[PDB]
DNA sequence: ATCAATATCCACCTGCAGATACTACCAAAAGTGTATTTGGAAACTGCTCCATCAAAAGGCATGTTCAGCTGGATTCCAGCTGAACATGCCTTTTGATGGAGCAGTTTCCAAATACACTTTTGGTAGTATCTGCAGGTGGATATTGAT
DNA sequence: ATCAATATCCACCTGCAGATACTACCAAAAGTGTATTTGGAAACTGCTCCATCAAAAGGCATGTTCAGCTGGAATCCAGCTGAACATGCCTTTTGATGGAGCAGTTTCCAAATACACTTTTGGTAGTATCTGCAGGTGGATATTGAT
């Protein structure tokens, strides 16, 4: 079935992510509405990691370009070196 | 004794304002602003041009590691014009001599 | 006769004074020649930007000095120079008006 | 009659359970592909460290849930229990993640 | 007979008077003196530039604008429009101001 | 020889009109009695988180001024960078 | 010969410590009491946070400190929650929460 | 082939001195790294904004100490700065 | 209050992924010793500007009265979202397998640094003189609110 | 809608704070030129680890039903809070003085950089032994929700 990728973050996932936020009940527009906030932080995040990559004149993006990116973003990162 | 001198960019920034808008003046605090925000931009630039090269374990900060550092630094559109106003500033510089 | 490196790169912000400064600043051991041009025409173009949009703003409000009101102005209203600036609180500068729309009275 | 809970007794059952725990929630393969498709638009034919799309699910999922805590505390000051996009929304606004 | 503004109409002319200007809105002696109390109790026999205690009351009521405007959405989002404690409360947690 | 007088609940010479006209600016239209005192706690603690770092500046400097400098740096590194008063 | 952390009292390496500030662009010179002072700091927080992630590991019965640990250790602590405040640690979860208006009754 | 440096067996050593029979995962350990090389990083890049400040081209033992203090909470800096002298002191007269 | 249906907990057990203890190898790194350089603490002191002074006055804070209309409590009910169950779809595992490309090594030159000397300039410093616009007035237009 | 009380507007003007102008001066800055050193780009390539492949296995996502209960709408009302007024205080403004201490200049040595050499160590690689605990089992019992 043609299936879109920010779809494949799924309705039980997003709930499961909620739940952990310690929330409770879930109205039926959060799972659109958090999608798009999900696709807006990585595209932030990689854009940054992918200009690491470029620089270093690369080919694959490494964890620690994840990382130098995240410390970018003010969401320093501990456990994938640096 | 003399008071040191105590360095500002506000003769190039009047200069740029004359270029921009020529029958506009500017005051003295407003200019005090101008020049907080270049030297702001520019540790910004210079700090992440630093950590740039420090990860590629390069002892060098040269014009690349600049432009790396503008576009992780600009949004958008202020991003592309500076990498393009840099690039032409560089390239007409080597381009003497 | 000799060129200031600011005339042989076409810019009016101060390429040598950058250069310095560069050095001066302990982010390398080394600092290549083309490094501060680059620097200064950035630093130059931005500077360029701001005070377009002020001058703007000073005309709007029937001004010919530019203050630190139409520097706020410029910048609040301008996305990116919004984005850029978002951590940086500008001196006598106030804010953009703006009333929420349910305070107004019906 | 067949066994039934209430309405949000199961729902703080699963709060209990993965507050417990440190898993990560969303599956790695969609994931792997949503990563993929993005760095796609930056640069093409990139290809990823394991560790690299690890790192960024890691941080990824603790962000939504940080956020999910704040969009909690909102819809709770309007007096609701339940979440909306009215909740996000707020809750970035004044992070200063927007407007 | 004699005139009265409704509530709320001379609180929306002060809205549109203090966003129009820039001028400080707090006394500046009495701030001095809240500045050289609290310094003082950090180090005694301190002195400050004028320009010092300028540029703290520049950013305190920078700050405090800031805060009030965020307070404001907070009371708008319980549909209120008088802002209260909880509000600068919930805005200062969701800045991490206390979290 | 001769100190100046005592220093204490200066925090009430920021005065409730004062506070109003703050929340004004920020677009606030109507304002709850307690609002005024929480504001002040909010302030103070702002206040001494700056000043704190500012007077270590100082101290760090040996000297018995606090420069506007010393104000600018700790503002910067609390995160409330202010263009206006220096470097 | 004997090293300077032996020399200091120090577990933590005073050498590394010194060579890095030196090839980090903070400065142009660095004094030789610098590095001890800043190894000593590292090792203290870093006892500080094992310390409290060990007690962490006894309390859920295990003797093995792992990330999760660490967190619980981290976030229950006023200071140490503030000075790792903008900081996420790997696959550590969230301190167990409920606001008390989702209880039921 | 390079060589990779890590804190790892300083991490260790502390941690048996504070908690002899405590193991610690590889994971674990990877973000005991990240700690200490943040931290590091903070109180040095504080310490060189400091010598800047005061036109100075030296960071020593007191650049290091004002930055402890900007940086660490009340407690744990009083701490680190007594561990930090105490340290000092000792290699003065060792 | 009883009572059935699940969830949840504790004790115990076992396989194994990941921790460990070991020996040997070695490039880098840390320590040692000597020569050289130099940052910045001392000492001295010129001089900015900070603390304190007085004195006059009006902008603004304080305190009160009054009641408009906001916040909070209450009720009520449509419908939205949770729970449960039945499918079946695709994520997961893992294991092998090319091979992309990261990364280590060698070569070498364009460009960086060091340095000595010459020139240009931006920053006070001291007076001297325009000029944008703050703030005052006065009168015409607009807004708000009662009726 | 009419009208009246008051805010708001805008042209007009004048005093002056602060912007502009000029000369003089010069220490630092910037540029030139020559010699010397070297960072890192380029080319080749070995080995890590990434992409992809098959291929079950089944765990988990999706679709549906039903109804509990929450969100939101409507209604009421006590009393909080805004608007206005009278009173007069203390902030603001202006100006001056003493001197605290910041800052500018010079001398000087303890401490740091710079090498050369020796010794130590932490990262490593196989290689083999060990073990904390995830995950499974059973059975006690706690919780939830029906009466
Ligand atoms: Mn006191
Ligand atoms: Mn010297
Ligand atoms: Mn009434
Ligand atoms: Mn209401
Ligand atoms: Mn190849
Ligand atoms: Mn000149
Ligand atoms: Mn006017
Ligand atoms: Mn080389
Ligand atoms: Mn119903
Ligand atoms: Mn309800
Ligand atoms: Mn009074
Ligand atoms: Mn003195
Ligand atoms: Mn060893
Ligand atoms: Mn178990």
């Amino acid at each position: 079935v043609l299936r879109d990728n920010i779809q494949g973050i799924t309705k039980p996932a997003i709930r499961r992510l909620a739940r952990r936020g310690g929330v409770k009940r879930i109205s039926g527009l959060i799972y659109e509405e958090t999608r798009g906030v999900l696709k807006v932080f990585l595209e932030n995040v990689i854009r940054d990691a992918v200009t690491y990559t470029e620089h270093a004149k690369r080919k694959t993006v490494t964890a620690m370009d994840v990382v130098y990116a995240l410390k970018r973003q003010g969401r320093t990162l501990y456990g994938f070196g640096g | 004794r003399k008071r040191s001198r105590k360095e500002s960019y506000s003769i190039y920034v009047y200069k740029v304002l004359k270029q921009v808008h020529p029958d506009t003046g500017i005051s003295s605090k407003a200019m005090g602003i101008m020049n907080s925000f270049v030297n702001d931009i520019f540790e910004r630039i210079a700090g992440e041009a630093s950590r740039l090269a420090h990860y590629n374990k390069r002892s060098t900060i040269t014009s690349r590691e600049i432009q790396t550092a503008v576009r992780l630094l600009l949004p958008g559109e202020l991003a592309k014009h500076a990498v393009s106003e840099g690039t032409k500033a560089v390239t007409k510089y080597t381009s003497a001599k | 006769k000799a060129k200031t490196r600011s005339s042989r790169a076409g810019l009016q912000f101060p390429v040598g004074r950058v250069h310095r400064l560069l050095r001066k600043g302990n982010y390398s051991e080394r600092v290549g020649a083309g490094a501060p041009v680059y620097l200064a025409a950035v630093l130059e173009y931005l500077t360029a930007e701001i005070l377009e949009l002020a001058g703007n703003a000073a005309r709007d409000n029937k001004k010919t000095r530019i203050i630190p009101r139409h520097l706020q102005l410029a910048i609040r209203n301008d996305e990116e120079l919004n984005k850029l600036l978002g951590r940086v609180t500008i001196a006598q500068g106030g804010v953009l008006p703006n009333i929420q729309a349910v305070l107004l009275p019906k | 009659k067949p066994h039934r809970y209430r309405p949000g007794t199961v729902a703080l059952r699963e709060i209990r359970r993965y507050q417990k725990s440190t898993e990560l929630l969303i599956r790695k393969l969609p994931f792997q592909r949503l990563v993929r498709e993005i760095a796609q638009d930056f640069k093409t034919d990139l290809r990823f460290q394991s560790s690299a799309v690890m790192a960024l699910q890691e941080a990824c999922e603790a962000y939504l849930v940080g956020l999910f805590e704040d969009t909690n505390l909102c819809a709770i000051h309007a007096k609701r229990v339940t979440i909306m996009p009215k909740d996000i929304q707020l809750a970035r606004r004044i992070r200063g993640e927007r407007a």
